[PDB]
RNA sequence: GUUGGGCGUUGCGCCAAACUCUAAUUUAUUGAUUACAU
């Protein structure tokens, strides 16, 4: 309230070369700097059994540690790598999955009162889009890590990436087709990425449009076609070797079979 | 009468065909100040053909100087011109949202100085400086038919003195080279500027459709009126409702009028 | 020294000292290649005899550090590329606020640091004669103005410790220095020691100097020998070789010929002279091309047209 | 368009329904191309192809509510559509990355800018995944 | 273009105002000029700190709407 | 993607050669330089 009367503002309005003045102002700003620091240190000191809530959302989010507000101008702090900062300026996912946990675990020990393990109780999550905002490395160790946290805890949830459902196992996951629910093919629990894709949500893992892929289709056909060196395999060749790059393999191999087919036609020769 | 050296360059370049050279043409020609006498009929005869030669081109994003923003202490990136796509992957915690929210900020000013008059926009605000420095920048340069625009937006905290003065010389211009193209000729054809972040997840609601009949007439119908609320994110729907409304109400209102002078004209014969 | 000799030319420094001559300036607006108007402030035709002459007399006691090509007698264009012919990479800085913010508070330290006294009415004549109000107020805020023929000189000499300390960090990483005016170019032959440079030059622009004049953040441009690379409209080849440029190169040898034709107006001869002219001063060599290729009698008619 | 309770109908697979009840994930991409295309028609007046217009689209996240069937196809379709609109995006989803050359995909991390490496055009999933997310 | 130009006055000096909208586009044709009455409010302002019971003048409109 | 050479249906078309630290030169009635008229 004294610091901003109309009063002071028409007074260092009034007189702008005020530098006597500029120095006692500038003390009340160390006086508002170290009011404030004290405050804060009234609370960065200890916690209660909120400890077992926060070690729930500290795994979720590796590096992250020393979440506490500020009895400043009201924000809540976390410490990223040596780096503390404000909550409101966090990814967006890291947000998301901050929010998430920290909801279900006020949930879990307010519902549980007194036990020595409040954040394992019994009750049903439902999770809708379950990989919005997160990163594929997230979403290969989102749900592992989220039953272990939680376990007596269903979480019927529904995903739109290979990453995320290729943790489960096939006999726990359901596709909903056209009209009918049919179950996944055995195989997902540890598969590849690209076999879910290609035998859980029917999509190539090519495009099967662009134009590169369609030259390595031809050129595919055309080494198996008899002509493995008819000036067209070999346009083809250079092409696919230079973009990709001689290691790979998906032409390698067929580079070994043109090698073999060159061969062939060795001891040919004098049939 | 012993024209300049560089007037006969510019006038060179125009010949072979640029925008910004029959620009500073008709400007040129126009006032005392640069140094030749005002002609006004030569002057509109350049203003015209700059407005004329300015269709057929795209105009795009170039480079990037980002300095102590939210998490990046020095980025210099570069995109592509032949190419109309730029992907930005990496974990979240790298800093891709960070680029766009650059990108904006620039654009909103863009926006503003090419759509309305109030010549203000968006900033550095105090929560995004980098923690512990004082001195933010960021630097954009816009590209038109190969001819770059500079730009550049900066803050300081306010206990130290600023050294990093804001500057938007090459934005006016193209503001004002638009503006004129306008001027001379209504239909010419502006660039788009807009973002659509994340939360375009809840655009659509019973809520937002159910008063949309309910705004204003003169909000939707005019060139420069599709800049208000284009680069807040959350792509607008109920306008959209309103405008499908209206161009329906066309096709039913009129072809009506058209079946009653088919219907006339056999009356009449 | 400079009061001393003030009324001894033209006996009229008792008038003019109080009417306000750092006012006596015209301004107009010139148009750049491309997006700009660069505002140019010159003085009446009676002052720039006084600032010639001031400038001669500062002449006399000043040093200015080497490797800065800026206005120096005697040295044009050719040796800011020459100095960097040998380097394989090249960071180009372009400072900001364009001789428009050098304000005289940082001439006279700047004069200070350099060694040299100074009266209080010749620092007072310094102030006056040698700078612009652009408010036209008395009392008002005085920058140095691009145009002035004093502008050069007075422009080294505020940064003349600034280039040595560079010079000095870039001796000792095999770092090539120039400096025209405000088109600070950095080179190097080793791989990714351009950083430290940068880092260098901004911290040390700013202590100095203070924080008066910032690096443009903008147009801080990387080059190598995979893309073009140039040093003050000097093209640098990458068989280590100081040409124009293909399209200049092209252009120049098209008009030569297109005169044994005579096919070309007179307007364009002078341009031809103009060009021919300067072919000699970034490469001596590029007209004995020509002389090899269409004749020295092609070439000794422009040189000498009538 | 449906007056009664002023809300619009479309038709999907011979079944009539209201915009407002469709799916999450056709809601979003909907509305997306619907602004798009009525700011280039109000920006572009009377032409031969209004949606031919130039300008900046900056599509953040555009992984949200889409199946890995559309990613392959979404990047190409906004360009065949709209074909002098500069489409800078940022993206998570690596059904996405495989579509574009390998010269203008920007990884980031660490505060720093790395290039793609050769080959991020048309390729195995896998590929792609580990050799620009560093996920197994 | 568009310009209202009203010119006030108090028992003296004219204080003018100019308020004009242009669309963009032709911009230069017609400007807002507030000067005049931005000096008369800075007046009255120095009059009520000079003399706090410092007399005003009354400013009104009336529609149709008073009765209806 | 950028640089230097050559020919002449020469305000530049073609030919013949090369190089890749993640990364391209624009201001005059001003001052320095080449050149003609002095
Ligand atoms: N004041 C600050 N101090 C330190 N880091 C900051 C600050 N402000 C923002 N950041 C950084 O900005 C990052 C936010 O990432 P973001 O821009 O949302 O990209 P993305 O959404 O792709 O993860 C965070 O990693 C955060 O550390």
């Amino acid at each position: 309230k004294d610091l901003d009367n109309p009063l002071l503002k028409a007074l260092l309005a009034e007189n702008k070369n005020s530098e006597t003045t500029k120095k006692l102002l500038e003390d009340h700003q160390n006086s508002l700097k170290v009011l404030k620091e004290k405050l804060n240190s009234y609370y960065s000191v200890n916690s209660k059994t909120l400890h077992t809530v926060e070690d729930a959302m500290y795994s979720f989010l590796p590096g992250f540690s020393n979440l506490k507000l500020q009895r400043a101008p009201l924000d809540l702090i976390v410490d990223k790598n040596n780096v503390s900062l404000s909550v409101l300026q966090l990814s967006q996912g890291e947000k998301t999955i901050l929010a998430l946990i920290a909801d279900i675990a006020r949930r879990l020990t307010l519902l549980n009162p007194n036990s020595v393990n409040p954040l394992d109780g019994t009750g049903i999550v439902l999770i809708d889009e379950i990989d919005l905002h997160l990163h594929p490395s997230w979403q290969q160790n989102i749900i592992p890590r989220l039953e272990k946290t939680f376990k007596n805890i269903q979480f019927i949830v529904t995903t739109h990436s290979p990453q995320v459902c290729h943790t489960i196992d096939s006999q726990n996951i359901w596709l909903l087709k056209n009209g009918q629910k049919f179950k996944a093919p055995k195989g997902v629990r540890g598969a590849i990425s690209s076999w879910v894709l290609e035998n859980l949500f029917e999509v190539a893992q090519r495009p099967p449009e662009d134009k590169y892929t369609k030259l390595l289709q031809e050129y595919k056909n055309l080494v198996f076609s008899e002509k493995y060196a008819s000036e067209d395999a070999r346009k083809l060749g250079a092409t696919l070797s230079q973009h990709f790059g001689p290691d790979d393999e998906t032409l390698v191999e067929l580079k070994l079979e043109i090698e073999k087919r060159i061969w062939e036609d060795d001891f040919e020769k004098d049939q | 009468q012993n024209l300049p050296s560089r007037i006969t360059k510019l006038i060179k370049k125009s010949e072979s065909g640029d925008f910004a050279s029959s620009y500073q043409l008709y400007k040129v020609f126009g006032s005392k100040e640069y140094g030749v006498e005002p002609d006004e009929k030569m002057s509109d005869y350049f203003k015209e053909l700059s407005a004329k030669q300015l269709e057929g081109g795209q105009l795009r994003v170039a480079d990037i100087h980002l300095e102590n923003y939210k998490g990046f202490e020095s980025l210099i990136m570069d995109f592509s011109m032949k190419k109309n796509s730029t992907i930005l992957v990496g974990n979240n915690g790298c800093g891709k949202s960070t680029i766009l929210d650059a990108i904006q900020k620039g654009l909103t000013h863009l926006s503003s100085r090419l759509s309305t008059r109030s010549h203000n926009g968006d900033g550095i605000e105090k929560h995004e400086l980098r923690k512990g420095q004082n001195y933010a920048s960021i630097a954009i340069n816009y590209d038109y038919m190969g001819i770059r625009f500079p730009m550049i937006i900066a803050t300081t905290e306010p206990g130290y003195e600023d050294r990093a003065k804001s500057n938007y010389s090459g934005i006016n211009e193209l503001g004002s080279i638009f503006k004129t193209a306008h001027s001379i000729n209504p239909n010419v054809s502006f660039p788009l500027i807009a973002m659509y972040t994340v939360e375009r997840a809840n655009d659509v609601s019973t809520r937002d459709i159910e008063n949309s009949e309910e705004i204003k007439e003169a909000q939707i119908w005019d060139k420069f009126k599709a800049y208000n609320k284009s680069l807040t994110g959350k792509a607008d729907f109920k306008l959209f409702f309103r405008w499908f409304k209206e161009l329906i109400e066309i096709e039913n209102s009129d072809n009506a009028d058209i079946t009653a002078l088919r219907a006339e004209i056999r009356a009449k014969e | 020294d400079i009061e001393t000799t003030l009324q001894k030319a033209y006996p009229d420094f008792d008038v003019l000292l109080k009417s306000r001559p750092a006012t006596h300036y015209k301004v107009y607006k010139i148009p750049k290649r491309t997006i700009g108007y660069r505002i140019i402030a010159q003085p009446t035709p009676r002052v720039k005899a006084i600032q010639r002459d001031i400038i001669e007399i500062l002449k006399q006691h000043t040093h200015i550090h080497d490797a800065a090509t800026a206005y120096v007698d005697g040295k044009n264009i050719l040796d800011n590329a020459k100095i960097h012919q040998s380097s394989v990479y090249l960071l180009k800085l372009d400072l900001v606020n364009f001789f428009n913010k050098i304000t005289p508070e940082l001439l006279f330290k700047a004069l200070a640091r350099q060694k040299v006294d100074i009266s209080d009415t010749n620092k007072n004549l310094l102030k006056q004669f040698c700078f612009w109000n652009r408010t036209k107020r008395k009392n008002g805020a005085l920058v140095l103005s691009v145009g002035a023929p004093s502008s050069p000189f007075i422009s080294n000499i505020v940064m003349s410790s600034f280039d040595e300390e560079i010079s000095s960090f870039c001796k000792e990483n095999k770092i090539s220095y120039s400096r025209y005016a405000d088109d600070l170019t950095f080179s190097t032959n080793e791989r990714d020691v351009l950083g430290l440079a940068h880092q260098k030059v901004k911290t040390t622009l700013i202590r100095f100097f203070g924080t008066r004049i910032i690096i443009n953040n903008n147009k801080i441009v990387y080059s190598s020998k995979a893309h073009n690379r140039h040093v003050t409209g000097v093209t640098l080849t990458n068989n280590n070789k100081l040409s124009l440029g293909r399209e200049r190169k092209r252009y120049i040898t098209s008009l030569v010929f297109k005169f044994k034709e005579g096919k070309l107006s007179n307007v364009d001869i002078n341009h031809l002279r103009g060009l021919i002219g300067f072919a000699y001063n970034i490469e001596p060599a590029f007209i004995e091309r020509l002389e090899k290729k269409y004749g020295e009698s092609t070439i000794k008619s422009i040189k000498k047209y009538s």
